[PDB]
């Protein structure tokens, strides 16, 4: 699994690959690791499929009850209670989460939640399986307060080498936009950063 | 160490015309000793029969427990519970010790009393249950009756040569395990009557 | 009226009172009268026992809760002994914990919630006993009033019992004096006596009948009983 | 609080009395009259049908009769829904016995375990008592054939011929009046309709306003047999023993 | 014996004083409002009356969002319309959680209902006094009302009013259904449909509207939202414009 | 907080009567009057809808029930104790019987359970019985078809035909006239009507009226085909129309 | 096991095999994969036999009762969120792997739940140990907006690739259709390639070949 | 009938909870407090009666913080009021440990307010005996609430409670009057001691001692603080003055 989430100039986007394995099967080619816990706060999954889609079901939860009571929640909250739900039960779960959300006030932020349970707000970051192959290229070409345009193609570039030395990730690559002007779907192919 | 061969036994269940048989051996071992040739696997209640395979304390329990249920089942609905009903119950009692389950293997014979129809069953320790329309095996040699049932066996077999059949299956596959034998009994249903013969068979 | 409004604390009367809580009170003013005084080196605890025939004894009044803390009962003394020792438990956790010694503020706030639950709830009684407690803090001397109602307050002196409004006149005017009895504590004790003596009548306070409490700046809470306070009758 | 609206449904009256059971009977003694009588050869038990109609379903219909064992039946008088809550536990009680020893359960075993019910009732819970008194005729091979009977106190005691419901008095003085030691289960089946008739509170007595059962050991078999008769059955014996 | 009347246990009549003291305890505060389908939306109109100077009119309410479909306005004391509120907020949550999809507005009255129910057959729970009237464009039922009172009884309705004045305003909105002879207001845009409920309200209760005497709820496909003081003035503006 | 109402609010009186259950059956006594009748080859169950305005949807409330596909229920008396008694009901078939048996209860056994639920709010501490009054008609392969009444004290019994609520007494009366054991199912149904009309005040069509029936299996009405041995359900809603076509032939 | 999804234009196709196996015995020639939890919403289970029947009815029966609660025909992700979250308290001791599809108000669907709780979305899908035999074949021959007929040949060439090449599946084909505005139709053994060649001869015995000791009349009635 | 007063969760008649309406009486018996938000904060104050000269002088504090931003005065029965705080500052811990941003104010209202609310459901409990006055700074403004014993609260411009609420209620709605453009931080605590010392006179009798603390997004940095020393007196001198 290869996830990412940046935070750029007019908010932040999500991206990952979309394979799911079982040893060297791929159960699924065309997963969808970027899940929506609310409207402006997505987050990325890595490690097991069903922990992760369980955590996120619970905090998805716990956000459509805070904002019938106290209305939208920050993006911080979001990721307090991935951290409440991740860390209290650390023994049990094996999950690596990227939160990522768009508010007006704080524009676009990004927390990563590694095994451990422990919170880390950052520019930018990356998990999976397949993000130890990119922490150098990363490292070197993230820059802040990048365009639409070319943290898409940060995350294109990155994510396709993932795939590429990542035997546990491939398939296509998904992102998910998160800006004031609302929510926007990219998909990108094989055939297009196969060969970036 | 496996609960379900420290006892040994068997039992088969075959359908013919209008008719039902279901048999067991008589072997209730430790081990290699024999402890008792007169352990009997197969029960009734009302006109409905159970075999029991497997650990032979619980083979014990399962059958004071159906009692018990069967019992109360008379009670309130004010009739016999049927085939088709009990091997419900069977698989329901089964599964609600599905992580500390019985190590049995259950086998369910009988003729429905309203259609007359035959009717048998198998089930594993958890209460999957198998309706075969042939025949069901169940036991330590359960790979030698399954050998034997699906060479000897043939539809609309009539009482007199059902029991015939299911009488050496029984008995080959007993003489081929070590673990079973020392005598078997056979029952033959039929919508009206039900025959127990005692078979003639090696003691060793 | 009353009648149909005190069979139990969970109950509001029509004027808004809790007559329940207003009996507890009055078991206090059944009570032997003891009073409390303290200067800004020292806090005095001094208590009339009373006794039941003259074969008895002159039941116990003050209960020690801290090296640094005390308190004097008037009333259910089965209720003092309750929150006492829950005082005790608190002063104790403080030290076990956080090996610090509990404010004397925080102990009063403490005994205030606990009888406070136990005028809001069916079933259970209000506490029967008031309590005067003295502690020497990291603020300083210390004196406390407690009332069965929850109500706690910081005095420079006070009595309670029967006939206790002699005493506390006497220290509503002698103040401006006591409290200027720093690093003397015989002249506090004195003037505790001279208060708790305000509230006579019956008899004289005498020795097996005469008991006192002190603690301060460098003195851990301790009590004296008979021969020890002879030196003050 | 709550203790405002607590009925206290245990405790003693300054006679010594327990209030709510003895209003229990109270309710017990208007509803329907049960009879029970053992014979040498059997035990009888026979109730009358309170309140019925044209159009009441006596076919489906069960009220006071029910078969506990296979060996023990009983006969009910009072709430019916209370008896049928005693009645389940108590075909349990039989049940757990069989699987405990293997023996059906002795008569008096299962009449004490059910008194004992009630008798809780009565000493702690707060709960009102079950309004229900019970004829319990079974047979064990201890005793032969046995007649018991329980009310809303957890009291129990054994009879010859008994009866509970309405006008007890005068069923129980006509029973003690023509019961003899020797009687046979047909002559039992005449008393107790006899009984009825001359205690009923309606005009005739009718089958479609009785029960009737029978614990005989049928010669020809050698084990017990419980026979709860059918509208025709009771319409047939009620023409015979002359009441037509 | 003459405690059937402070616990719910039945009156020799068969009847249940707290239960219809409850229902008195529903008109305290004064108010009334009706709830009228659009449609393709649903809308509830509601008295607001700020009598204190020293109150923040901003926090007056007595309409409710309780789920991003769900709306709810309440006839009855606040501190127990807020328990209704919380309660019906955490089971439509749960609700989602559970069964993968939106509560339905009628399947939330109907559970609400329930609840009240209970209150009215256990001793130590008191009713609460209050009407819950629910609404929504449900996603299988469309523009929906559905409105539960303590005694545990809920129905739907084409349009529905609550409060002391109750009687006036359903009457008139019965004539002019019997008139339209169809249950519904047929306008496409919500805000004639606000239009038509803020004019009967006016009708029936023979008062003039000021922007701050009235609350607005509406309910249109996946989504539920309350007007404010200045979206209301430019609906009252619009009526204004025809009489 | 904490129920501290442990002790039974229903006790005996010096009389020996149930104060509670004998107001609760006096509440039933109130309700709108409901019906039930057997034919030889079905069973008929009939209450009117008593709208409570005219801006409310009769439809949106259903007083005839579906228990199991093959058993339905109807009362008179408090709406709202009928409707939780309702859902525990199915849920008891279920946790009791389908789960245990792979089918459904027959009819009598699933009155039983009902009838123990409201003997229970009888005696357990701080409850009021139910305000309610239940006729219950179903089928099942051993027993065939039959009907039932379940009353607030818990007794339960089978009929040939009845009426409860309001108009009980005259309507009973009504149908011991009519009444007989060879009427076929459309008999029953034409009875039902003729009998509710004489309860029923205002107007009367099948949106005043809720009748459902027991009879055929419905294999229209199962949502599937595959499985020989399902033939659908036996309980069956008549529609507003159905209604009508016969009211024209009373 | 092998079992299969196949999303058509106007709804949803599912088939199974028929075999159960304990080690290398063939347990069972013809059981049943195919579940319904309601009238309109089937699954395919895989894993172990009890377990896949079990979790099946119980949300079958709650998903029964929350229809009768809500008066609406009960919809696909409830089925799937109640299953799913079952297994996922389980951590995976119940040995269920289920393909769960349907049609319900909101259109048709196609889901699958694996014993740990997670839960996948496709347009065709399979599990089992005749998995990647089926799987090779829905790879090679699926195709965006298949009618009914051709659904139903992918998914049943699916199953067959499994009963053929994987000792764990085969026997017989079992197929369930699912039609947004029709009744959900379960093609029991729609395809049965798989029967046995008659016997080379007949061993039925000569009557008294049979040695009996003793013989009696067992009592039934009561 | 009558009694409809003697136990909490009962509806009398006429819709009302008497029990809940004899603890009001017990608030208005009480000292008089209030609150005064301001164009961002808001002030609290409170009369704290000298019954005596034994009375260690700015000792017994009443004034209460929950969390680091909210602040909190009541009037009735003190130990009550304690017992909501409590109650409030774990429902604020809760609400951070779970959420991380310290708790709204009005999320916070609701937790008290539902909290009260609930001691007016059951008989087993009794409702509260005071009436408090809080409010705090947060993500959108300074907010000012009132809870009533009956769980009823509402955000407000100004406050008051106890013995002279009527005092105070008139003074506030002046200032209300004669500054739509909203009051400061700085003129609110001299507004507030003027306040008290006006309101004192419905209990003329008794000398008292004031208290006043603040919340002020500028003043304070949001965070609640106790008004000390010179910005005391001289809110006190602008009292003293303005009482002649
Ligand atoms: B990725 O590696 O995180 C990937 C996707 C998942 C987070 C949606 N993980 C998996 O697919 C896991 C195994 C794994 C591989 C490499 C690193 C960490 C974890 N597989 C599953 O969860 C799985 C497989 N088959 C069925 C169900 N679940
Ligand atoms: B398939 O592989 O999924 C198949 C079909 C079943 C899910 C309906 N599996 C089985 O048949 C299982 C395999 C198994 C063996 C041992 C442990 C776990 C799983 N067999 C059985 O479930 C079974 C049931 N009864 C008797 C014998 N075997």
């Amino acid at each position: 699994t290869s996830i990412m989430a940046v935070t750029f100039k007019d908010g932040v986007i999500l991206g990952a690959d979309s394979r799911t394995t079982t040893g060297a099967y791929i159960a699924n080619r065309v997963t969808d690791k970027l899940t929506r816990v609310h409207d402006k706060i997505w987050c990325c999954r890595s490690g097991s499929a069903a922990d992760t889609q369980a955590i996120a079901d619970i905090v998805q939860y716990h956000l459509e009850l805070y904002t019938s009571q106290y209305g939208t929640p920050s993006t911080e909250t979001a990721a307090s209670v991935f951290k409440e739900l991740c860390y209290e039960n650390k023994d049990n779960l094996t999950a690596g989460i990227i939160v990522a959300g768009y508010d007006d006030k704080n524009k676009g932020e990004v927390y990563t939640i590694p095994l451990g349970g422990s919170v880390h707000k950052l520019p930018y970051a990356i998990a999976g399986s397949g993000s130890t192959f990119i922490y150098g290229y990363c490292d070197k070409n993230f820059r802040e307060n990048m365009s639409k345009e070319e943290t898409v193609d940060f995350i294109k570039h990155s994510l396709s080498q993932a795939i590429k030395w990542d035997g546990s990730s491939g398939g296509v690559i998904r992102m998910v936009v998160l800006t004031a002007a609302g929510v926007e779907r990219l998909i990108f192919y094989p055939d297009e950063y196969e060969q970036l | 160490s496996d609960p379900s061969s420290i006892n040994g036994g068997i039992v088969v269940a075959m359908t013919g015309k209008d008719c039902v048989a279901i048999a067991c051996d008589l072997r209730l071992g430790s081990q290699s000793l024999g402890v008792s040739n007169k352990f009997e696997k197969i029960f009734h209640y009302g006109h409905v029969f159970l075999g029991i395979t497997g650990l032979a304390t619980d083979v014990t329990t399962l059958n004071e427990m159906f009692r018990y249920k069967t019992n109360l089942y008379k009670l309130k609905e004010e009739r016999a519970i049927e085939p088709e009903t009990f091997t419900q119950l069977v698989s329901s009692s089964l599964y609600e010790r599905r992580f500390g389950p019985y190590f049995v293997g259950p086998v369910v014979a009988g003729i429905n009393s309203k259609s007359g129809k035959p009717f048998i069953a198998g089930f594993d320790l958890i209460g999957c249950i198998d309706e075969a329309k042939d025949f069901i095996v169940s036991g330590t040699a359960s790979d030698q009756l399954f050998g034997m049932c699906e060479s000897l066996y043939e539809p609309n077999l009539e009482p007199e040569d059902l029991f015939e059949t299911i009488s050496q299956a029984l008995l080959n596959a007993a003489d081929r395990d070590a673990l079973s034998g020392w005598g078997a009994v056979v029952y033959i249903i039929k919508k009206d009557e039900v025959v127990k013969r005692y078979l003639k068979m090696r003691q060793d | 009226f009353r009648n149909n409004y005190d069979g139990d604390t969970v109950t509001f009367s029509p004027t808004g009172r809790l007559f329940q809580v207003e009996y507890a009170l009055e078991a206090i003013k059944q009570g032997s009268v003891t009073v409390g005084l303290r200067s800004n080196t020292h806090a005095v605890l001094v208590a009339l026992k009373r006794n039941a025939d003259e074969l008895s004894s002159y039941q116990k009044k003050i209960i020690k809760c801290d090296e640094h803390m005390g308190l004097s009962l008037a009333g259910l003394a089965p209720d003092a002994r309750v929150l006492s020792n829950y005082l005790r438990q608190q002063c104790n956790y403080s030290s076990l914990v956080f090996n610090r010694k509990l404010a004397v503020e925080r102990a009063g706030h403490l005994l205030c919630d606990k009888a406070q639950k136990n005028t809001q709830s069916y079933g259970g009684r209000p506490y029967g006993v008031g309590l005067l407690i003295i502690g020497y803090d990291k603020s300083g001397a210390h004196l406390l009033e407690f009332q069965p109602s929850g109500n706690v307050t910081e005095l420079y002196g006070t009595a309670i019992g029967a006939r206790s409004q002699g005493a506390k006149t006497y220290l509503e005017r002698t103040l401006d004096t006591f409290i200027k009895i720093d690093g003397n504590p015989d002249e506090l004790i004195k003037a505790g006596v001279e208060a708790i003596s305000q509230s006579l009548r019956d008899e004289s306070l005498t020795v097996d009948n005469l008991s006192i409490a002190i603690v301060g700046k460098d003195t851990p809470f301790t009590i004296y009983d008979g021969e020890a306070v002879a030196k003050y009758i | 609080g709550s203790r405002r609206y607590d009925s206290r449904t245990t405790i003693f009256s300054p006679e010594g009395r327990l209030y709510q059971v003895e209003y229990a009977l109270e309710s017990i003694s208007h509803a329907g009259t049960a009879i029970g009588i053992m014979a040498s050869d059997g035990i009888v038990l026979a109730a009358e049908r309170k309140v019925t109609s044209t159009l009441l379903e006596q076919d489906t219909s069960t009220e006071k009769l029910y078969k506990l064992n296979d060996k023990i039946a009983v006969a009910v008088a009072g709430l019916t829904a209370d008896a049928e809550i005693l009645i389940n536990t108590a075909r349990i009680h039989a049940q757990n016995y069989l699987k405990t020893y293997n023996e059906d359960i002795p008569v008096e075993i299962l009449v004490r375990r059910l008194s004992d019910i009630k008798q809780g009732y009565t000493q702690h819970g707060g709960l009102r008592p079950f309004g229900v008194s019970f004829i319990y005729a079974g047979y064990d091979d201890r005793y032969g054939y046995q007649l018991y009977t329980s009310n809303p106190s957890g009291n129990y005691t054994g009879w010859k011929a008994i009866s509970v419901g309405a006008n007890t008095s005068a069923a129980q003085t006509l029973l003690q009046m023509d019961y003899k030691d020797d009687m046979k289960v047909d002559d039992a089946i005449e008393l107790a309709l006899k009984t009825l008739s001359k205690t009923t509170d309606s005009s005739a007595l009718t089958y479609d306003r009785l029960e009737f059962a029978t614990i005989r050991k049928g010669a020809n078999d050698g084990e017990v047999y419980q026979k709860i008769f059918k509208p025709q059955e009771i319409k047939d014996i009620l023409v015979k023993t002359g009441i037509t | 014996a003459g405690y059937d009347r402070h616990i719910t246990i039945f009156s020799p009549e068969g009847r249940l004083y707290q239960v219809e003291y409850a229902f008195k305890a529903t008109n305290q505060t004064n108010i009334n409002s009706l709830a009228v389908r659009g449609k393709d939306c649903t809308v509830v109109i509601s008295q607001k009356k700020v009598p204190d100077k020293l109150l923040d009119p901003t926090t007056v309410s007595y309409i409710f969002c309780i789920s991003r479909t769900i709306g709810m306005v309440v006839n009855g004391p606040i501190p127990d319309a807020r328990n209704a509120a919380l309660r019906a907020k955490a089971e439509a949550a749960e609700f989602r959680y559970k069964y993968g999809y939106d509560m339905p507005c009628d399947v939330l009255a109907k559970r609400m209902a329930n609840l009240s129910q209970i209150y009215t057959q256990r001793a130590y729970m008191r009713p609460l006094g209050v009407i819950l009237t629910f609404v929504s464009v449900d996603e299988e039922l469309g523009p929906s009302i559905y409105k539960t009172d303590p005694a545990g009884y809920y129905v739907g309705y084409k349009a529905t009013a609550t409060g002391p004045k109750q009687q006036e305003i359903t009457t008139n909105l019965e004539n002019h259904f019997k008139k339209s002879k169809i249950d519904h207001i047929n306008e496409e845009s919500w805000e004639k449909v606000v239009e038509f409920a803020i004019t009967h309200m006016i009708d029936a209760l023979g008062t003039e509207f000021s922007k701050n005497d009235l609350e607005v709820g509406v309910a249109t496909k996946d989504k539920f939202f309350t007007l404010s003081a200045e979206n209301i003035e430019e609906r009252l503006v619009a009526i204004a414009e025809q009489d | 907080m904490t129920d501290r109402y442990s002790f039974s609010l229903t006790t005996f009186s010096p009389s020996g009567k149930l104060g509670q259950i004998d107001y609760a059956l006096t509440a039933v006594k109130q309700g709108v009057t409901s019906l039930g009748i057997k034919a030889t080859n079905g069973v008929v169950i009939a209450t009117e809808k008593k709208s409570s305005s005219p801006l409310a949807m009769s439809e949106t409330l259903s007083k005839v029930s579906l228990l199991t596909p093959d058993i339905g229920a109807v009362y008179s008396g408090m709406g709202p104790d009928y409707r939780v008694l309702v859902d525990k009901s199915r849920k008891v078939a279920h946790t009791s019987y389908k789960r245990i048996y792979g089918e459904y209860p027959p009819t009598k056994l699933l009155v039983s359970e009902v009838a123990k639920i409201m003997q229970e709010a009888t005696q357990s501490g701080g409850v009021r019985p139910f305000g309610v009054s239940l006729l219950i008609a179903g089928h099942d392969e051993f027993n065939g078809f039959s009907l039932y009444q379940v009353d607030p004290s818990g007794s339960y019994f089978p009929w040939k035909a009845t009426a409860i609520g309001k108009g009980s007494v005259a309507a009973k009366t009504f149908l011991e006239k009519r009444w007989n054991d060879e009427l076929e199912l459309e008999d029953a149904i034409h009875i039902a009507l003729l009998t509710l009309k004489e309860s029923v005040e205002g107007e009367f069509n099948g949106d005043t009226i809720e009748l459902a029936i027991i009879g055929d299996e419905n294999p229209d009405l199962l949502g599937y085909t595959g499985i020989p041995t399902d033939k659908g359900p036996r309980f069956r809603k008549l529609t507003s129309q159905e209604i009508n076509d016969r009211l024209e032939a009373l | 096991t092998t079992i299969v999804g196949v999303k058509f234009n106007n709804g949803v196709v599912i088939a199974a095999d028929t075999r159960s196996t304990q080690g290398p015995i063939v347990a069972d020639k013809n059981c049943a994969k195919l579940h319904r939890i309601s009238p309109k919403i089937w699954c395919a289970g895989a894993g172990t036999a009890a377990d896949t029947e079990a979790v099946t009815q119980l949300i079958g029966s709650n998903i029964e009762l929350h229809s009768l609660y809500t008066s609406r025909e009960p919809r696909v992700v409830s089925a799937l969120q109640m299953l799913k979250q079952h297994l996922f308290k389980y951590q995976g001791h119940i040995g269920a792997y289920l393909i769960v599809a349907g049609v319900d108000p909101t259109g048709s669907h196609l889901f699958s739940i694996h014993a740990h709780g997670s839960t996948d979305v496709g347009y065709y899908l399979s599990l089992g140990s005749g998995s990647l035999a089926a799987m090779a074949v829905l790879e090679s021959h699926w195709k965006q907006d298949l009618t009914k007929e051709e659904a139903i040949k992918l998914a049943s060439d699916a199953i067959q690739a499994g009963i053929w090449n994987d000792l764990g599946s085969g026997s017989n084909v079992d197929v369930c259709v699912m039609e947004i505005g029709k009744d959900a139709e379960y093609l029991r053994n729609y395809l049965t390639p798989n029967v046995r060649e008659e016997k080379q001869k007949s061993y039925k015995f000569p009557r008294g070949t049979t040695a009996v000791l003793k013989e009696s009349i067992v009592n039934i009635c009561d | 009938g009558t009694g409809y007063d003697l136990s909490n969760s009962v509806f009398s008649p006429d819709g009302r909870n008497f029990q809940v309406e004899y603890a009001v009486k017990a608030v208005e018996n009480g000292t008089t407090s209030i609150g005064i938000k301001c164009n961002d904060g808001v002030v609290f104050a409170v009369e704290k009666l000298i019954t005596s000269k034994l009375l260690v002088p700015q000792k017994n504090v009443k004034i209460q913080v929950v969390d680091r931003h909210i602040g909190c005065v009541y009037s009735g029965l003190i130990p009550d009021g304690r017992h909501l705080v409590n109650r409030g500052r774990e429902e604020a811990a809760s609400f951070k440990k779970l959420y991380k941003t310290p708790i709204p104010i009005p999320a916070f209202a609701d937790r008290l307010g539902q909290y009260v609310q609930a001691h007016t459901l059951y008989n087993s409990v009794r409702p509260f005996g005071v009436s408090t006055i809080f409010g705090g700074v947060d993500k959108n403004g300074a907010h000012l609430y009132m809870l009533e014993p009956s769980g009823s609260y509402w955000g407000y411009k100004g406050a008051a409670t106890g013995k002279g609420r009527q005092s105070a209620k008139a003074e506030l709605e002046k200032l209300v009057d004669h500054h739509p453009e909203g009051l400061s931080a700085r003129e609110a605590v001299k507004q507030a001691a003027k306040i008290i010392y006006l309101a004192h006179e419905d209990n003329k009798e008794k000398d008292f001692e004031l208290e006043i603390s603040w919340c002020s997004l500028s003043e304070t940095n949001g965070l609640h603080k106790f008004v000390k020393g010179d910005l005391l007196q001289e809110a006190i001198d602008f009292a003293q003055k303005e009482i002649n």
